[PDB]
RNA sequence: UAUUUAAAUAAUAUUUUAAAAUUUAUUGAAUAAAUAUAGUAAGAUUAUUUUAGUUGAAUUAAUAAAUAAAUAUUUAUUUUUCUUUGU
């Protein structure tokens, strides 16, 4: 969660989407706790979505 | 360097400057300026190449020139272990047979089918090799090109759904053995597959209708 | 780059991470026929310094909106699920790149990774790109600015990279897609 | 076995150790000339101790304590100009080097009379070298920098840029460097020899002397506000690089190992036609003369411009049918009248 | 001997006479002296405009990209080409109009040519490769026979274990994409060193052979052994384009000098090999492709052998009409979807 | 003696007539080959200094995935928790508790 | 016909900036135009330094 | 050279106009005139002919005569070898030895 | 014996006669 | 040292000394000090302390050796003894390719200025 | 004058 | 291009059978040489007297050697005349030989 | 078993899969119609090769002018199996072809009553820079250096060393360069 | 005998296609294209005609 | 059962002289065939001036144990350190 968390502060405006994705998709392999992988998914539809 | 103008260094020259034979036109010479490409020893094959077999490949000491040590040869008698089988212990008697047939042994009707990958199919249809209003077939496919002659042999193919996850407009295909996954990717898309089990003569009619 | 066996040994991380240690995380991985871009390694290059220009990410993606469309038509840019975009063209129009990268019948990149004397099935790989067209000798640079420690070769037809996998052919194919061929 | 080093090992015979010739001025044009265009709009002394003292003397100015340089190029420069005649190469090229000193110093009124005197010499010099002109202009044009004369400097920096494009060669520096990657018969180990390469910044000097005379072009263009100079300067700089990339541009031959064929070095290393002098010598452009006199061979209409002989006697054509039988006589009976009406005159 | 050899130079006196010739020995004067071949570029074959001429617009310079016209002229009928033209991976990316020319040594109008058949450029590679197939195909392989042991009947007079037979040489198999790819890039080599000239008709008057050798000479075609040769493709005309080749001028064009006409085409058919594994013994002939290319097709070989290279409008007719498909076919998809739409 | 024609190098200086062995500095047969019987040990200890992690069917060699995944895959129907399937075939028990265990 | 009688003088391509004309192919369109051609002189005339004819 | 007079008097060069080997033609273009600018007291004797000898030939100021095979040699070597005949006098031949020092 | 290596030919009569 | 057995000559090898009359400058570091105790019969050992080192060469005695040793430069013949000749041929590659790499983005970096130069001419013209 | 001619070698599986 | 067509059969190379090669190289027959005038190791190679090899020759001079032995009076219908190819024609001059007159080689006739 | 014209085959139709209404997606049939072009040439082909006709040109061989190039068996039987078969295979195609034209026609129709004229004529064009530079490169010199000559690019042209030519009269009309050689470097 | 493509002989647009020809040579005179254009049209002439002999 | 990345579809051949008598026939021990085949005894095998590694090791017939070693061809890992080191 450090390295992902370090190339989501450090990622482009255009790929901060992508690397929250892959952080949701790296967690849900790690088998983190759920309300862990739903905030990770959360964060990636706010990115992700502009309505939402 | 010279020091003055005018004692300059004088002219004498080694062997390495001296015994260097005349510049024959390389391929970046002859593609750079094409003017110089005037016979047929001009058209030199791939610099990789380097020429005919010059020397003989002698098994425990190298490449050899030709008439050379032939004293310690052995490749000679080997193109005319012991070691391992010291013990008398041969390696296709000491493993026994799953079967009689044996594993994977391809009988009539093993239906072994080849693979053909719901990206690759997804793919031609956004190039345009294929198009998406008629039914696919794999008379279309074969026409399309999407698959090439070499690939088809009878059970016709295999629908995997490879890396895929979502398909986004609905797809009207007829193959056989659809996996389960490319099924329901299909389905929940709004396509409608069609497992279209053919047998020999069958197969052949819709390849050369 | 963080060991998650070492951690978990050593009692840093949570146990239950030993799959996370053991198979690395499923993504769709990259193909000819799939091309599954990667967001890391495109800021990676984004990062890396070159002279051209990089269009963003969110235009190299294909768009992905609403499907809620009754019909659908023949737009240049549509909803793709293996991910097929037409070249974008060069990022900033005020300028002019040496060299010009033609793609295949099928839309797929040039990039191809063949192996050093394959009858032994040798592991030892190696990339060739035999569709570059214009100054050859500045896209070589580019590939040596890409990977400093390769050896680069270059021809009249073909360019080769020696000792690069899929790994290495997934990364030039973002760095060309990027680009806007 | 790895080698240490640490006995006396003597260095390799190599193709880059090749001594090159200064470019000369050709014999027509004149500085002096070029100057008027442009303004339109021997007695036993010891050189070796006296070169010593200069390479010390470039030794100090280079590290930065410019009065104990400027005094050696004195020393040394009196030493020369009692040695070598008037207007010669080392002579001027040391004064060259003083008033340098001299600007380095502060003595700029010095400095530009010393370098108007490199002028005047070189307005008299038969063949001056390229490169001692160019660093001898790029010299006075910094020193009109260092007084306040901004135009004047980058006039003679476009001065030396035009002198430079003009009469020089560009491929020259990289004639037999440039199939040596060539060379490379392992790939595994010692392999740099397929990697070889060679700066232009080293074997050509008068290229770098252009490089940072265009750079300080710039920097005064950025500095008065002329960015059509700017761009002017950049890009003939941009373009000597270029150019000089081209003619250092070679394709890749074999890249695997390649065991033995050691006499191929012979046709990887040789007079290597360089980009520029194809391009400038095509056989096209640059016809060669061919004469007929001392050849059997003519265009329709110079039948007769052949080499003479006595009692030629035109036969037939060589036609290897015609040992043959009576039929194959028959068949080529008419062959020669024939072609006797081809070759006919006007 | 080698270079890097002792006997290279121990011929160290008589290979020269001291006195030397009265006629055609001379002495060097200076720099100013022109010496007759001398050049700094090397040139085995220093043959220049005068002994072998070039016919084009201009002199190929390395300023022009081809020696051709760029722009169509005002004084002259353009004729665009046949097939709408479009740039492949290897086209000059270059507008090239050719100056037609009559029997009569004169300039009709300007046609304009396809990059795709006469913009490839060039590659030594290709070149080679159908260089090589040429020169190992046309090779007699009926008289490669030799004797045996058990052919030798009662060692000198014993034949060898392994003797080269006419059914074990090999005769190689060569794709058509890689031949028309050679075709090509010959083909635009050609215009390039700019010898390629292009005739309306290729008709005599009578079929018999002093009319084609007036014909040559009225319009300056060198036609003799020691002379530039002369290759024609020969495909009718603009109008009335013939696969076959004109009845006269096919009668008239056997004379004993370098002249070769060949077929108007690039392309080849695929060739099979029915006897891959060595079924059938009573076989005579190389292993390998069983249908070899013709002689009368355009290669390498002839094409570098013969100085001009004359094609008629008919066979850049059928060119362009066999190469159209290839050319379509070769485009990216994001191009050929196009097409339709362009037309 | 087992390769019977020796190379022979540029002799570059003339102690290299003297010398008879190529690389004096490198240990012998039996002794490098003990070196690195050693050395392989060493690894193989620190590699096992951790306990014997346990690997998912799909981190498998190919000679197990494939069994392990058709022996649940009848049971991977149906999706519910507590259904195990005792292959015989797998990692065998470290004997000793283990962080990854 | 047309075409001759509009153009009587060579257009832009009888030009030297880029390289030497071929005196054939000037012997052959010779005929095409009403001043000689085939005159040509030692140095590289260009249509704009030097007006032709 | 001898007290200031070159022993070399004639260098003989043999070649072809038209056939061949562009070695030769080459030496002639590139550095002929820079070896006559150096060395203008020797006469150059340029033969051209159909068949050309590959070699050089220098005749002395003694009549010595000493020639070198070029035989697909490239003009570089051409030049080295005949700076190599302008250099030696081509008087004797005596070992490098001890005794040989001292002439 | 290897009777396929031979073309269809009938060998010449040892010793020949006159 | 080949005379003797493969540890003496591995420790001479440390020591960098090839063959029979080579000289060589070492530290009095205790490894130093035990590799010389091992093979203290192959080879005759002087001592130089610091000052008779500054004295034996013309070098002052208001200067230090650490400010001499960061002045030399690192790239000298054979700086680093790598654990292989194929790890030293792809060092010497890497040099090559970093000079190569140094004079293309020189050019690089000169076309970056001047295409923002253009670009800002442009602008200025416009506006 | 003639013997027993060798004929082409069958290839094996 | 598959299996690019071998270089050393494209009928240029024509060695004495050696231990090395390939199964389509043509080598010599059994019993003939390579250079046919190579009679010895020593045998110098002839002045003008030319053997065309391989293709058919485009003008086949009458004292070189094509499918024939040198017969005197075949090959020199007279020994005083010398015949050579000058605009693709035989023609017949008279042979002269150099002789050292002045310091300069002249030609006078050879038969005289 | 219809499986060529594009509609589901026999197998489909028993198995009673509904795919009429599927979809209505524009498409431009560039390679149906590249194949149909290759069809409709071998149609060409064949019907030249079966039509062919003995054309002697020399004595020997005159006693067959009249007659055709294939005996007449074999004629019917390439007639019934591959000129026959050529002709199916192309009105295939056209079939094929001719469906997508009206099927492009409707959609055309739907766009114009959805969005309007523009609109509809904006999102079915198909053209891209790279179009542009395949279909025309000097509106593409500036974009891009895609010559297979790169060093005589308009960008890169500069580096092309223009020489200083003269055609010299005493040598025959001979071309030849004013300005100097190099001298080349001769040894170490 | 055994199995030759005799479909595949004789479709050729010329006589010359769809013909094992491996007795020519890499240069022929006016004689030789002469006689391989005449060899080339008897060839074709007599299987048609034989094989039109042999069915009639 | 199918939720994991590639690819230049090409086959034909593979020392030589010999180490043995059985075979298939004919004529009254000879005659003519057999590159028939010998776990295969022995020898001969055509081409200087060259450019990088080891000089006496390895040796477990047979259920879930990290690994045989030499010789030779290609081919890959630039991380620290006082110097060195062919993995
Ligand atoms: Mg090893």
């Amino acid at each position: 969660h450090y390295d992902h968390f370090l190339k989501y502060l450090n990622a482009d405006p255009s790929t901060v989407p992508g690397i929250a994705q892959t952080w949701a998709t790296t967690a849900k392999h790690m088998r983190s706790p759920n309300w862990i992988v739903q905030l990770l998914r959360g964060l990636h539809k706010y990115h992700a979505d502009a309505e939402c | 360097k010279e020091f003055d103008e005018d004692h300059p260094l004088p002219v004498v020259g080694s062997r390495l400057n001296g015994r260097t034979t005349q510049h024959k036109w390389n391929h970046w010479d002859q593609y750079l300026n094409p003017q110089i490409t005037q016979s047929i020893k001009d058209l030199t094959p791939t610099p990789e190449y380097v020429g005919m077999r010059c020397g003989h490949n002698m098994i425990k000491m190298g490449w050899m020139k030709i008439g050379g040590s032939w004293k310690y040869s052995r490749g000679y008698n080997d193109r005319r272990g012991q070691w391992q089988e010291r013990k008398m212990t041969p390696r296709f008697m000491l493993a026994p047979r799953v079967s009689a047939g044996g594993p994977r042994n391809r009988y009539e009707g093993k239906l072994v089918f080849s693979p053909l990958r719901l990206s690759k199919l997804l793919w031609a249809i956004d190039t345009g090799r294929i198009n998406p209003n008629e039914v696919i077939t794999l008379y279309h496919l074969r026409q399309a090109n999407v698959v090439g002659e070499r690939e088809i042999v009878w059970p016709g193919f295999v629908l995997i759904s490879n890396g895929v996850r979502r398909v986004p407009y609905p797809i009207h295909i007829e193959l056989q053995n659809a996996s389960a996954e490319s099924i329901r990717l299909i389905e929940e898309a709004g396509g409608s597959f069609t497992c279209v089990y053919m047998t020999h003569e069958g197969l052949y009619q819709e390849l050369h209708p | 780059p963080t060991d998650v066996a070492a951690n978990i040994s050593a009692g840093a991380m949570p146990p239950e991470a030993n799959v996370a240690a053991a198979l690395p995380v499923p993504r769709i991985q990259y193909s000819k026929w799939n091309r599954a871009l990667r967001s890391d390694v495109y800021d990676e290059l984004l990062k890396l310094p070159l002279r051209y220009k990089l269009h963003d990410f969110a235009k190299l993606c294909p768009p992905q909106r609403c499907q809620e469309e009754p019909e659908a038509v023949g737009v240049v840019g549509r909803d793709s699920a293996v991910g097929y975009l037409p070249p974008l063209g060069p990022a900033d129009p005020l300028d002019t790149i040496p060299f010009f990268v033609h793609r295949s019948s099928n839309g797929v990149l040039p990039g191809k990774v063949f192996s050093m004397h394959p009858r032994n099935l040798m592991p030892a790989f190696y990339l060739r790109i035999q569709q570059v067209e214009g100054d050859m000798f500045r896209f070589e640079e580019e590939l040596l600015k890409i990977f400093p420690t390769k050896k680069i070769f270059v021809r009249s037809h073909s360019i080769y990279v020696y000792n690069v996998a899929l790994d290495g052919r997934m990364v030039l194919h973002h760095w060309l897609l990027g680009l806007g061929f | 076995v790895t080698r240490l080093y640490t006995s006396y090992y003597t260095g390799v015979l190599y193709p880059n150790q090749l001594v090159q010739p200064k470019q000369r001025l050709p014999a027509d044009v004149s500085v002096s000339a070029i100057l008027q265009k442009r303004s339109e709009p021997r007695p036993y002394v010891p050189l070796g101790e006296v070169a010593k003292l200069e390479l010390q003397g470039d030794y100090y100015m280079e590290g930065g304590m410019f009065q104990e340089a400027l005094e050696h190029y004195g020393v040394v420069a009196k030493a020369y100009n009692y040695a070598y005649p008037e207007n010669h190469a080392q002579r001027i090229g040391i004064r060259i080097k003083l008033s340098a000193a001299f600007r380095q110093t502060g003595r700029l009124e010095s400095s530009l009379a010393n370098i108007e005197e490199v002028l005047r010499m070189l307005d008299a010099s038969t063949r001056p070298s390229l490169e001692l002109i160019c660093e001898a202009l790029l010299e006075l044009g910094i020193t009109r920098e260092a007084l306040g004369m901004k135009r004047e400097a980058t006039e003679a920096y476009e001065e030396a840029l035009e002198v430079v494009n003009s009469f020089h060669n560009w491929g020259e520096s990289h004639r037999m460097l440039r199939l040596l990657p060539r060379l490379g018969r392992r790939f595994n180990y010692n392999f740099e020899e397929k990697f070889v390469y060679f700066s232009p910044f080293d074997y050509d000097r008068t290229f770098a002397l252009v490089d940072q005379c265009l750079e300080r072009a710039e920097t005064i263009f950025n500095e008065i506000g002329d960015v059509e100079g700017a761009i002017r300067v950049l890009q003939q700089r941009k373009e000597m690089i270029d150019k000089k990339f081209f003619n250092m541009r070679d394709f890749a031959g074999r890249i695997h190992t390649m065991r033995g064929h050691w006499k191929r070095r012979a046709q990887h290393l040789t007079n290597a036609p360089t980009p520029d002098e194809l391009l400038r010598y095509s056989p096209t452009i640059h016809q060669v003369h061919r004469d007929f006199k001392y050849e059997l061979t003519a265009p329709i209409g110079r039948e007769k411009e052949v080499m003479p002989g006595v009692n030629r006697l035109v036969l037939d054509m060589g036609n290897p049918y015609r040992r043959r039988g009576r039929l194959s006589n028959k068949m080529l009976k008419d062959a020669d009248h024939k072609f006797a009406n081809y070759v006919r005159q006007k | 001997s080698s270079i890097f050899s002792p006997r290279y130079d121990w011929r160290t006196s008589g290979v020269h006479d001291i006195a030397p010739r009265d006629e055609g020995d001379f002495l060097y004067q200076g720099p100013q002296h022109v010496l007759p071949g001398a050049h700094p570029l090397p040139l085995h074959h220093p043959h220049n405009t005068i002994t072998r001429p070039v016919i084009s617009p201009y002199i190929p310079s390395p300023q022009r990209s081809h020696p051709y016209f760029t722009a169509p002229l005002p004084e002259l009928p353009h004729f665009s080409t046949t097939k709408p033209i479009v740039y492949t991976y290897g086209t000059m990316k270059e507008r090239i109009i050719a100056p037609v020319f009559n029997l009569k040594n004169e300039v009709i109008y300007t046609r304009e040519l396809d990059p795709f058949i006469f913009g490839m450029y060039p590659e030594v590679e290709e070149l080679s490769k159908n260089l090589t197939y040429w020169m190992v195909r046309c090779q007699n392989f009926a008289s490669k026979w030799d004797y045996e042991t058990r052919e030798i009947w009662r060692y000198t007079w014993g034949g060898r274990t392994k003797p080269s037979k006419p059914w074990n040489m090999l005769m190689p198999t060569m794709d058509v994409k890689t031949w028309s790819k050679s075709n090509r890039m010959m083909l635009t080599l050609k215009m390039l060193q700019g010898r390629l000239q292009v005739v309306d008709r290729l008709t005599l008057e009578e079929p018999t052979q002093e009319c084609y050798l007036e014909l040559c000479r009225n319009m300056s075609w060198d036609v003799r052994h020691t002379g530039g040769g002369v290759l024609f493709m020969d495909g009718g005309s603009r109008i009335t384009p013939s696969s076959e080749f004109d009845r006269a001028f096919f009668f008239g064009s056997f004379f004993n000098g370098r002249n070769k006409i060949v077929r108007p085409t690039v392309l080849c058919d695929e060739q099979y090999d029915y006897n891959k594994t060595a079924a059938k013994q009573r076989m005579k002939g190389p292993k390998g492709a069983k249908n070899p290319i013709p002689i009368n097709r355009f290669n390498a070989y002839d094409a570098m052998k013969h100085d001009r290279l004359v094609i008629t409008e008919g066979a850049l007719m059928q060119l362009e009409d066999e190469l159209y498909e290839h050319k379509l076919q070769i485009l990216p998809p994001h191009i050929r979807n196009q097409l339709p739409e362009y037309g | 003696a087992f390769r019977r024609l020796v190379k022979r190098h540029k002799i570059t200086n003339n102690q290299m007539l003297l010398m008879r062995r190529r690389e004096p500095y490198k240990p012998t047969m039996k002794d490098r080959q003990e070196i690195a019987d050693r050395a392989k040990l060493e690894e193989f200890e620190r590699k096992n200094a951790d306990g014997l992690m346990f690997v998912p069917e799909k981190a498998l060699p190919p000679w197990q995935k494939s069994l392990a995944h058709n022996a649940k895959a009848l049971g991977s129907r149906i999706n519910f928790r507590g259904f195990r399937v005792r292959v015989a075939d797998g990692q065998d028990e470290p004997g000793f508790p283990t962080p990854f265990r | 016909g047309e075409l001759q009688k509009k153009n009587p003088t060579p257009s832009e391509w009888y030009d030297e900036s880029k390289g030497p004309l071929n005196p054939n192919f000037l012997r052959s369109m010779r005929s095409h135009y009403e001043v000689d051609i085939a005159n040509l002189p030692d140095t590289p005339l260009i249509r704009g330094q030097r007006e032709f004819f | 050279s001898r007290n200031g007079e070159l022993c070399l008097k004639k260098v003989i060069i043999s070649y072809c106009p038209s056939n061949g080997a562009p070695n030769t033609r080459q030496f002639l273009a590139t550095h002929l005139p820079h070896f006559h600018a150096k060395y203008p007291s020797v006469s150059i004797d340029l033969r051209p002919r159909l068949w050309p000898e590959m070699a050089i030939t220098g005749v002395y100021r003694d009549g010595s005569e000493r020639s070198y095979n070029t035989k697909n040699l490239s003009p570089m070597g051409i030049f080295l070898r005949l700076n190599n005949l302008v250099s030696t006098a081509n008087d004797y031949d005596q070992p490098f030895c001890a005794s040989h020092l001292h002439f | 014996w290897r009777t396929w290596e031979y073309q269809h030919t009938r060998p010449d009569p040892r010793p020949f006669p006159d | 040292p080949f005379k003797h057995s493969w540890e003496v000559n591995r420790m001479l090898r440390e020591l960098r000394l090839e063959f029979k009359g080579q000289t060589t400058i070492v530290p009095d570091i205790p490894q130093v000090r035990k590799r010389i105790w091992r093979v203290r019969h192959i080879v005759k050992v002087d001592v130089l302390d610091l000052d008779e080192a500054k004295a034996l060469i013309g070098v002052p005695e208001h200067i230090s050796f650490t400010d001499l040793a960061s002045q030399l430069p690192p790239s000298f013949g054979r700086v680093k003894a790598v654990p292989s000749p194929v790890i030293r041929s792809k060092m010497n590659f890497m040099k090559l390719r970093r000079m190569r790499l140094r004079d293309v983005l020189h050019r690089d970096a000169l076309e970056l200025r001047l295409l923002e130069l253009k670009r800002s001419a442009m602008k200025n013209x416009e506006q | 004058r003639k013997a027993r001619r060798v004929q082409l070698q069958p290839t094996e599986y | 291009m598959p299996r690019p067509a071998p270089r050393f059969a494209m009928g240029h190379m024509l060695p004495h059978r050696s231990n090395v090669g390939s199964q389509f190289l043509h080598t010599q027959r059994h019993g003939s040489r390579s250079t046919w005038y190579k009679k010895h190791y020593f045998s110098l190679r002839p002045f003008a007297i030319q053997r065309h090899h391989g293709t058919t020759p485009r003008i086949l001079l009458d004292r070189s050697l094509w499918k024939s032995l040198w017969i005197t009076k075949l090959q020199l219908p007279d020994i005083n005349r010398w015949e050579r190819v000058v605009n693709s024609r035989r023609v017949t001059e008279d042979r002269y030989a150099f002789v050292e007159e002045e310091g300069v080689m002249h030609k006078v006739n050879w038969g005289l | 078993m219809s499986g060529a014209f594009g509609c589901g085959s026999y197998r489909s139709v028993v198995a009673g899969t509904q795919n009429v209404p599927r979809r209505m997606t524009f498409y431009p049939s560039a390679y149906e119609l590249i194949q149909l072009h290759k069809a409709h040439r071998e149609v060409i082909r064949h019907f030249y090769v079966r039509d062919k006709i003995f054309d002697n040109k020399f004595p020997g061989n005159a006693l067959a002018n009249g007659l055709f190039k294939f005996v007449p068996n074999r004629r019917e039987n390439y007639h019934m199996r591959e000129l026959m078969e050529s002709i199916r295979r192309r009105s295939i195609w056209m079939h094929r072809i001719k469906q997508q034209r009206e099927i492009n026609a409707k959609v055309v129709e739907n766009m114009e009553v959805k969005y309007g004229k523009k609109a509809a004529a904006s999102m079915l064009c198909f053209t891209t820079p790279d179009s542009n530079a395949y279909f025309a490169p000097h509106r593409y010199q500036d974009v891009a250096n895609s010559w297979p000559n790169y060093w005589q690019h308009p960008s890169v042209n500069h580096v092309v060393p223009k020489p200083r030519w003269r055609r010299h009269r005493e040598l025959g009309g001979i071309t030849r360069v004013e300005d100097p050689f190099a001298v080349q470097a001769s040894d170490y | 005998g055994g199995f030759t493509m005799k479909y595949k002989k004789g479709t050729g647009l010329w006589d010359e296609d769809h013909v094992n020809d491996y007795k020519t040579n890499r240069y022929l005179s006016a004689r030789a294209t002469m006689r391989w254009y005449q060899e080339m049209e008897r060839h074709q002439t007599r299987n048609s005609l034989n094989a039109r002999r042999a069915t009639q």
